[PDB]
Parts: structure tokens; sequence; C-alpha cells
DNA sequence: GGGGTTTTGGGG
DNA sequence: GGGTTTTGTGG
DNA sequence: GGGGTTTTGGGG
């Protein structure tokens, strides 16, 4: 049997080991410090602690443990955590709770939200609102007596982060001052964009209330929860003095990447407060060399929940892969390495409808014939270059150059605009963000359309 | 602007010059003065942002076991090394064994020689970070084969071999295999792309256990 | 037996 | 404990 | 002292 008690009413005197529920509102990664250590610090609130009067007010937790798996891992802030034997001091002023996981210490970690992020990303549905979604030890045991504790708090959680920002200014720093800071900090602010720079990274583009876009390198395994359009707090960034091209940030192994709950105020309110920014993309255009990653496409909004398939997936395992089987419509990324016919001025073609043939703008009903040779990522040191097409004789893509097909021998302002977006298109760091639809074994572009 | 990592201009203006080392400006061949992060198993300098791997030359090191007798070099951990003589060669490797690297490419740091100064040399620095895991630098090593890319398709792929619109314009009773769509980016001998013009300088390297066990066996 | 932790020798 | 390992592209 | 474990009483 388990008593738990409250942050503010915890024992400072009694050195004994106590128990409490708690809401996350902050947390280190864990991260070793050196051959037999790992740590992981977080920020804990509840009921009794959570507002100093008004900045947010809150107890650490240090968790100590011999392997990185004993630690829990905090991608989601408003979440809740349950420790058990934990030794309360005051540290600095803070009431400090600290457990040694690698003992007799054990935590366990209950999502606020219907899904835990994991599950989230899964598409998994939670086994029941008692159940923790990850744990210390084999085995993890929740009483009835509990259930109360765990429900009231995740009421009080949401009334909390919906009612607060929870995350107060005090806690992070403006993206446009983060130069001036003398070491590290924190921040807070909308992904506008995710780019997968390679095989094990993401590029994050970050813009924050101050206005400023930030890039910063975010591995795939450690942060598989970011996502496009999301508010994030990031535990431990650095300015870094070295880029020049671009504004960059510096993350460490024991930075964290955190989102919020759905009833998060802040969130909610930079959600819609900070809106995309292209300038970075437009002055870019203008050098011969963009060090600065450019999505010159978009897709139709009711493809903006559509996942993506990678250019390996796409041309290696549609034809063995039993989900890729199934689908004739997908959504990928990729960069042209080259656009056929080479001349701009044969990319539309005259096309007889009962015939099914075309035939050189010098005769015909006019379409869009382009071939793209493209490559990405998941390609990337291969020895190939994928076909992706662009007929749209029967309207798939039709608009995708934002230029009606015409004869572009005769319409030298059609003939203009596409060579100008050949170019871009060519051009290194750009690439396409497009759906496709899967016609015997090519895929067409449809659905999207260029943004420059 | 200004670049305040030596390596990191080092390092770029050498893939911005397909890897000639000849190519790359005059007033940044001078002694390179670095702060040694590791000894071992991994020999790793700083110059004060990003941390390298050097590559000693068998002369540089047995130059160095005489002038500096007893003062071994895997034990020059938290201490400062001046390189005098310096080359940088470009390298092929596979980067999913070597972390100073990325792409399967390598800008190798040829030391042939290097003096230690133990006189309690300081210098208050940041946290540093392998120059093959920086954005700028990895996009640099991007540019560089997506130049090398491109100039390859441009002269491999020809004829304007457009897929038959029949083919994807009457696909009701038409089935295909997507790997139709494949097209070779070069004429290589693998399934890696590697048709790059700068040629990949060689110049004979140490490994650090040799190094190890010519100081303590 | 061995950890962490003090129980510092001995329970279930 | 607001920190720094290598597993050296979760750590 | 108490875990997990097997040592089933007794080390450091």
């Amino acid at each position: 049997k388990y008593e738990y008690v409250e942050l503010a009413k915890a024992s400072l005197t009694s050195a004994q080991p106590q128990h409490f529920y708690a809401v996350v509102i902050d947390a280190t990664f864990p991260y070793k410090t050196n051959q037999e250590r790992y740590i992981c610090s977080l920020k804990i609130v509840d009921p009794t602690l959570y507002l100093k009067q008004d900045a947010s007010d809150y107890a650490t937790l240090v968790l100590y443990a011999k392997r990185f798996e004993d630690l829990p891992i905090i991608h989601r802030a408003g979440d809740i955590i349950r420790v058990h034997r934990a030794t309360l001091r005051l540290y600095n002023g803070q009431r400090q709770f600290n457990a040694n996981v690698f003992y007799s210490s054990s935590w366990a970690l209950f999502s606020t939200d219907k899904r835990s992020v994991t599950q989230e990303i899964n598409n998994q549905d939670a086994v029941s609102d008692t159940t923790p979604f990850s744990f210390s030890s084999k085995h993890a045991t929740i009483e009835k007596n509990e259930i109360s504790i765990l429900q009231n708090l995740r009421k009080w959680a949401n009334q909390y982060f919906s009612s607060y920002s929870v995350i107060s200014s005090d806690m992070y720093t403006a993206l446009n001052k983060a130069q001036a800071q003398k070491g590290d900090f924190d921040v807070v602010a909308k992904i506008l964009q995710v780019h997968e720079l390679d095989e094990y990274t993401n590029e994050l583009k970050l813009k924050d209330a101050s206005g400023q876009v930030f890039y910063t390198l975010s591995l795939k395994l450690k942060f598989p929860h970011v996502r496009t359009g999301e508010v994030v707090r990031i535990r431990s960034a650095t300015y870094d003095e070295t880029s020049t091209q671009k504004k960059v940030l510096i993350l460490s192994h024991y930075s964290n990447i955190i989102t919020f709950i759905q009833s998060s105020k802040l969130a909610k309110e930079l959600r819609a407060k900070i809106q995309d920014d292209h300038s970075v993309e437009v002055a870019s255009l203008k050098k011969n060399v963009s060090l600065n990653a450019v999505v010159l496409t978009e897709v139709d909004k009711k493809h903006a929940a559509l996942p993506s398939t990678s250019l390996q997936d796409l041309f290696h395992h549609a034809d063995s892969d039993k989900e890729l089987q199934a689908q004739d419509t997908f959504r990928t990324q990729f960069y042209v390495t080259k656009i056929e016919p080479s001349d701009v001025k044969e990319w539309v073609k005259g096309y007889d409808r009962k015939t099914k043939k075309s035939s050189s703008l010098k005769k015909g009903d006019n379409i869009f014939q382009v071939q793209f040779l493209v490559k990405d990522a998941s390609t990337q040191l291969n020895n190939n270059t994928y076909r992706v097409l662009l007929y749209t004789q029967d309207g798939l893509g039709a608009n995708f150059f934002n230029v009606k097909a015409d004869n572009l021998h005769k319409n030298a302002d059609a003939r203009k605009k596409l060579e100008d977006s050949a170019e871009l298109l060519t051009k290194f760091n750009s690439y396409v963000d497009a759906v496709v639809e899967r016609r015997n074994g090519f895929y067409l572009i449809k659905d999207t359309k260029l943004i420059y | 602007p200004q670049q305040q990592s030596a390596f990191k201009q080092l390092y770029t203006e050498l893939f911005n010059n397909e890897g000639d080392f000849s190519k790359v400006s005059s007033n940044l061949k001078k002694p390179l003065k670095c702060y040694v992060k590791e000894s071992y198993p991994h020999f790793l300098v700083t110059d004060g942002y990003f941390f390298v791997a050097p590559y000693f030359t068998k002369e540089a090191v047995n130059e160095f076991h005489a002038k500096f007798p007893n003062v071994n070099i895997v034990d020059l951990t938290d201490k400062v090394i001046v390189i005098n003589n310096w080359s940088l060669e470009l390298r092929r490797v596979n980067s999913a064994e070597v972390f100073t690297s990325y792409a399967n490419l390598e800008a190798r740091l040829i030391v042939h020689s290097f003096k230690p100064n133990l006189q309690e040399r300081l210098n208050p620095t940041r946290y540093p970070v392998n120059l093959f895991r920086d954005d700028e630098f990895k996009t640099t090593i991007q540019h560089f084969r997506h130049t090398a890319l491109q100039a390859a398709i441009n002269k491999t792929v020809k004829g304007d071999n457009l897929v038959d619109i029949s083919k994807v314009a009457d696909a009701a009773g038409k089935k295909g295999k997507v790997d139709a769509g494949i097209v070779k980016a070069s004429a290589s001998k693998g399934d890696e792309f590697s048709d790059f013009s700068f040629k990949e300088g060689n110049t004979a390297t140490l490994k650090i256990a040799d190094i190890f066990v010519q100081e303590k066996g």
C-alpha cells in the first residue's frame, strides 16, 4: 500500500521515502554523466504547488539510474508522473525530490490526454485511462484508491494548462535575443516546417512570438513527435555563432523538445498568432547557392493530414509491401535533379483524345507532358534517379506551374514563367512536397502546385 | 559574415573547391593552434567551436618523439598542440563507421608536424561539436554531392525517353511495375553513386591504435 | 550473492 | 540537480 | 531493512 502526498505538503525534515502524483511541465532528456550514471531532471506541479504569485511555481525531480532505459522520456508537457520512494530536500530554495531508480525508487507516466504521444504517432488506442504508458521496473501496480487521484489530477491538469501559460515568460528566451545569451537557454516556438535532412536527421524551422526564424537539427529517433504547425518548448539550446548563412540553434544530448497537452492555452494562442514565414525562402532565391531549404510546392488542404511515403518505398517496395499495395494515392517529398524533355518549349504537347497520342506543339489539344527525375533522403546514396510524371491530359496536376497549358513556341509569357520555374526546381536545396497517383506503374503528380 | 570557426571555414572551402587544397585561400594555411579534447580511443582537437580528427603521418610522429622525448601523444588530452605543417585531403569513406564524416565523404586534416604547449594553456570555449554534424556544413557537403549528381545525370540521361502518354492515359486495363520509373544516375559499377571529379587524395596515415602501442605495448 | 545503503548482521 | 556520453546520427 | 533471488544464511 502506498500513501501519496501533495508536493507542497511533503516533508522536508523526514528524509523518508515519500510517494506522489504530479504533472510534468518540463524535463531534460535522459542523459549519461559518466560510465555508470544516467540522469533526467524535470519540473513538477500539483494542486498545492503550481504558481508563484503569477509566474509558474514548481518542485524539481531528479531521477538517477544505471541504465538509459530506466528513465522517463518526456515528449509532452502536461502528462502525469507517479513516483515511489523519493527523498525530499531543499536545494537553493526549491523543493527537490530525488529518486535513485537504480535502487528502490520507481516512476510511472500517465497520459493526461486520451492518447500518449507514442500512441498518437502510431495511431494506437490507450488500453485504459488507468494504464501507465511507460514505467520503470518490470511491473507497475495501480490500486483502486489511486484512480480518483489520477482522474482528479488530470481534470486539474487541463484546468491548469487551459487557464495558465504554465511555461511563463521567465522560462524561455525570445529568439531575436538569443545571440545576447552567455550560455544555453530555452525557447517556445511553432514548428513551421520539418525538413528531412538525411537518413537520421530532421531540420526544424522554428518561429516564436518574437517573429524570428531559426533552424535546428532534430534526430528522428530522439524526437519522433515533431510535427509541422505544432508548438513546442525546447529545453536547452545555444546560439550558433559559426552559422552565417542562417540562424541556427545547437542542441545537446540532454536537450529536449516538448509538445503540449491539447488544453494548453499557450500552445493554442501561439499556434494561431505565429504565422508562416517565407522571407528566408524568398531571399535565398536571389543567391546562386542557398544553404537554406526551400519547399517550392504546397499540397491541397484535403491531403494536409495524409502521411508521406519515401521514394525508397515508392519505387522499391510499392510492389511488395502489403500496406503500400492497397494505396493508389501517396504524398512524398523530393528534389528534382533533371526535367525532361530538356527543351522547356516541349513541356506542353498537343494531345489527341481519341488516339491517345501526343505531338510537338507544332499541333494539338494542349496538355503538360513533363517528366521529373527525382531523388530524396531515403535514396540519397544510391546510384538512382526516379521518374515522377506531370501528365495533365486528364486534369491531374493541370495547375502545378500556375500556368495553364499553351503553345510554348508562341506564348512567350508562358514559356518564360516555365523556364524560370525549371531553374528553381533543379536548383540545389529546392524541394517538392506533392501528392501522386499511381497508374500503370508510374506516379503522376496531382492536387499540387508551386507557391513561388 | 565572418566565420569564427577556423575548421569550418577551412573544410567548407575545401569542398567548395572540389577537394583541391591548392585552391583554398593561402591566408588560411597558417599554423593551427588547437585544444585537444580527446586522445584515445579517438584523437580529437577543437578550434574553439568544432572538433576534428587529425591524421598524423609516420614522419610526423617520429619527428615528434624526437624533439619531444617521453611526452606521449595518446596522453595529450586537455592540452594544446600547434600544427605547423598540415594539408587537407578529401576521402571516400563509410560514414556508418566513421563519425567524423558525412554522406560517405570526409575532409581529412593531414598533420606533418605538431608541437605541444603544456604551458597552462587555457581558453573559455563553448562545447565543441562534431563539424560533420553541423547544419551548414552538412548542407555544404550536400551541395557538393548535388552538383556532382546533376552533372553526371545530365551527361548520362539523354534522348528524352519520356513515358508514352498512352501508358498512363488509358490505364483502365493496364498494370505496371513501379521499378520501371528507376533511372541510373551515372556510369557506375555498384549501387552507390561515385561519379565525382575531385581526385581522391591518398597519403598514408597511422591508426590511432598503432601510436598507442608504439608508446605503451 | 551482490547493490545500495546503513541494516554494518541477519528476514522471507 | 540548468547538465557533456559514445551507443560517437536517442543516451 | 528489504529486492529479487536462491544465496534459503551471510559479505563488504
